[PDB]
């Protein structure tokens, strides 16, 4: 007789993904490639919203001596669409760079800009020796040592 | 995280448990046996691997991982990190951080 | 900076019938020659929509004042406008309509649309002062008198005008549906030339979607922005405004309904049935067919 | 013929029901959930569809 | 040292800052896994003569399967058919006489699989 034994299908080997053109370029160049950075007490917060955000440009540029991310890994940040991102642009001394991270203390961590113990975000800085220093000394960046 | 069905650095990169476990997990505090005043960093942990573990897989490789696009060739540097970080077990640590 | 107008004096409400208007495409799915049933927020068929003149002449002396009432926003709004001179310019949406809570603003001048989500301090009578230029008169310069100040802006949108240039019985019907669902403000729209019909016309025009704004704000109440061609400092005896407010606007309120839409071969919704209107429509919805046998 | 057509049509529409699951789309639930919870959701869908 | 702190907000609110949506090449007239604007599926794609209204993205003539869809990058409209499936039947005399068998593939062409094409399907191993 006739017997239905198995079922015939065609299993696929390749997968294709199509998405529309990447359009809304997030403001990043105006922050990291900015000509001037504000003082450490007129800190620059710029709000970034309604734009597609490419992070491989930053994390794979190798111009940042600090890539420290808390709550999120730095390689999956391209696979997330947040509500808003606040870009904080400044200049700070190197020995004080270790003070920009949650749970820390110091004149910057206590008297300039406090980061809560529950941060979700990334701290990234690069050496600005040939950009912000002058022969006679650049005293346009001001620092507090005393507060109540 | 030492239980089936859970995710995270250990359930993914240190000890994968199958969803069909049969057996018992036991754990107790070890403050006065493992912790030292200066910190015992003899216990090392992983933060980055290429992929998630299959259950009961024990990977002891020390190859320097590639976080960037350039190869590390067993050498650290920019976007090149050793796989294992040390733990700051101290007898003054909080409930979260004691061993 | 804003300018104070006269008291609205709380004109009594007036209603009119909405003969099969306010139907929009619920999905972005092309559907051809089939009947689809959807449960969403629609304007019920043959409903009472409240209609207001843009300018009302009601005083014995002949006072001309904008009828710009402050109106609620209950689960979507169907806003139709019959005008010929671009005297309606946009809307404001919010809960408190002051600096305390965030609010959405839409205005349309001759070139583009302005959409902002900010904490505006709106005045009692927001409006746009419209003046022609001395030699061209082709376009209409607008002075914005909507808000005293704006702070904490979290959105900005500019695109092609929502309202076409209307620059003499060529009245135009602009039908819009506003919804605020899951933090998205969805706008559906349709433009149709009308002729010799004072009120809403009888027929079926499906509202194609315009835009979805991720505003993410709470909307409870809304108002309408009007264009003042006359002068507030010196009000004329008559004819300074636009023909005593011949143009008008209708607002109805969306409610949860199940509609049976008929998509034709070319993908357009050509007819609809409201299941809760009458027993015939209930039978049609149960049978999923427009025609019912004996 | 009509009955048979209905007999198939209803069947296929039963693929769009959740039966208590988060999604009536098995692929969507998997592309979202790890095995130990996707299995519960898939079990609900399997019960409904069977 | 030039320093930027990027604080990322993850709340129960719609996202406005998003990562890149990596896409790939189009493969037409082939059984492939496709992901069009978030719809994931398995099938073959063909050029369609349907006309979509500008606000319309997908297509459902049967209301239970997305027969057609508009490609996001190029505005062409392409439809979708299921990768050929079907039962497999073994046609055999009793083994007590012979162990030779024929294979019938129901409702498939003789290209997806001494071949005989019938309305019942593709028959392999049996002489016509
Ligand atoms: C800054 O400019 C350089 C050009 O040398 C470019 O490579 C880099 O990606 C830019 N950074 C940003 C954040 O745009
Ligand atoms: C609509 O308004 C008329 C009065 O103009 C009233 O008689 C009728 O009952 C109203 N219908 C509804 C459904 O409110
Ligand atoms: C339209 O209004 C915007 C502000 O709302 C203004 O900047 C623009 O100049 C106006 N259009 C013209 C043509 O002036
Ligand atoms: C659909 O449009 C085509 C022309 O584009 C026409 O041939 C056909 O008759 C139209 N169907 C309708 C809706 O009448
Ligand atoms: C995407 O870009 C291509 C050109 O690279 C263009 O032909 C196509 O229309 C664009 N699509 C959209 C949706 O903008
Ligand atoms: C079937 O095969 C058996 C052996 O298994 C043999 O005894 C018998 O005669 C055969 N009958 C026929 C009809 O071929
Ligand atoms: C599919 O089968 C038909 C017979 O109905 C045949 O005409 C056609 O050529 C077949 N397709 C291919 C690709 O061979
Ligand atoms: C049947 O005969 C015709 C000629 O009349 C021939 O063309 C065809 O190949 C034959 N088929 C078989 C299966 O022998």
């Amino acid at each position: 007789g006739i017997y239905q034994t198995s079922n015939f299908r065609v299993q696929p080997t390749e997968s294709i993904v199509r998405f529309p053109n990447i359009t809304n370029l997030c403001p990043f160049g105006e922050v990291f490639n900015a000509t001037r950075f504000a003082s450490v007490y007129a800190w620059n917060r710029k709000r970034i919203s309604n734009c597609v955000a490419d992070y491989s440009v930053l994390y794979n540029s190798a111009s940042f001596s600090t890539f420290k991310c808390y709550g999120v890994s730095p390689t999956k940040l391209n696979d997330l669409c947040f509500t808003n991102v606040y870009a904080d642009s400044f200049v700070i001394r190197g020995d004080e760079v270790r003070q920009i991270a949650p749970g820390q203390t110091g004149k910057i961590a206590d008297y300039n800009y406090k980061l809560p113990d529950d941060f979700t975000g990334c701290v990234i800085a690069w050496n600005s020796n040939n950009l912000d220093s002058k022969v006679g000394g650049n005293y346009n960046y001001l620092y507090r040592l005393f507060r109540k | 995280q030492i239980a089936p069905g859970q995710t995270g650095k250990i359930a993914d990169y240190n000890y994968k448990l199958p969803d069909d476990f049969t057996g018992c997990v036991i754990a107790w505090n070890s403050n006065n046996l493992d912790s030292k005043v200066g910190g015992n960093y003899n216990y090392l942990y992983r933060l980055f691997r290429k992929s998630n573990l299959k259950p009961f897989e024990r990977d002891i490789s020390t190859e320097i991982y590639q976080a960037g696009s350039t190869p590390c060739n067993g050498v650290e540097g920019f976007n090149c990190y050793f796989p294992l970080q040390s733990y700051g077990f101290q007898p003054t640590n909080g409930v979260g951080y004691q061993p | 900076q804003c300018v104070n107008l006269t008291t609205r004096t709380q004109l009594p409400p007036a209603y009119t019938n909405s003969f099969t208007r306010g139907v929009y495409y619920p999905d972005k799915v092309f559907r051809s020659s089939v009947l689809h049933s959807t449960q969403d927020l629609f304007l019920p068929f043959f409903s009472n929509v409240t209609w207001f003149h843009a300018i009302h002449v009601s005083g014995t002396n002949g006072t001309k004042r904008f009828d710009n009432p402050v109106l609620p926003f209950n689960d979507g709004v169907y806003f139709a406008s019959t005008e010929k001179s671009n005297i309606i310019r946009g809307w404001i949406f919010g809960t408190t309509l002051d600096s305390k809570t965030q609010s959405l603003l839409i205005v349309n001048n001759a070139t583009n649309v302005v959409i902002k989500v900010c904490e505006f301090q709106f005045c009692n009578d927001p409006f746009l002062g419209v003046y022609y230029h001395k030699n061209n008169k082709s376009w209409m310069e607008s002075e914005f008198r909507v808000y005293s100040s704006a702070n904490n802006c979290t959105f900005e949108y500019v695109s092609q005008p929502f309202l076409m240039d209307l620059e003499g019985n060529f009245k135009n019907l602009r039908e819009f549906v506003f919804k605020n669902i899951d933090g998205y403000f969805k706008i559906y729209s349709k433009h149709t030339p009308i002729n010799l019909v004072r009120d809403l016309p009888q027929g079926f025009s499906a509202l194609e979607p315009l835009v979805d704004l991720p505003i993410g704000i709470n909307i409870t109440r809304f108002q309408t922005l009007l264009a003042l061609h006359r002068s507030y400092l010196t009000p004329g005896d008559s004819s300074s405004g636009w023909t005593a407010g011949a143009a008008a606007y209708y607002v109805g309120y969306l409610q949860p309904r199940t509609f049976l839409l008929k998509y034709n071969e070319n993908g357009t919704i050509t007819d609809a049935v409201d299941c809760a209107l009458d027993p015939l429509s209930e039978t049609k919805c149960t049978l999923k067919s427009f025609t019912v046998e004996k | 013929v009509n009955q048979n057509a209905q007999a198939l049509n209803t069947l296929v529409k039963q693929l769009s029901s959740n039966f208590g699951a988060i999604s009536s789309v098995l692929n969507d639930i998997l592309s979202r959930l790890d095995p130990p919870e996707a299995e519960v959701q898939i079990d609900r869908l399997i019960t409904g569809r069977l | 040292y030039r320093v930027v702190v990027l604080s990322f907000e993850l709340l129960h609110a719609p996202a406005t800052v998003c990562g890149p949506k990596k896409s790939t090449n189009l493969v037409k007239n082939k059984c492939v896994n496709f992901n069009f604007n978030g719809l994931t599926g398995t099938g073959v794609l063909t050029e369609s003569n349907k006309k979509f209204l500008p606000f319309q993205q997908f297509g459902r003539d049967i209301a239970d399967t997305t027969d057609a869809v508009r490609d996001p990058q190029t505005l062409e409209i392409l439809d979708i058919t299921p990768c050929s499936f079907g039962g497999v039947s073994v046609i055999t005399p009793g083994t007590n006489t012979s162990n030779q068998v024929a294979v019938l593939y129901q409702g498939v062409n003789c290209t997806e699989v001494n071949v005989f094409q019938t309305r019942a399907g593709c028959l392999i191993g049996a002489e016509h």
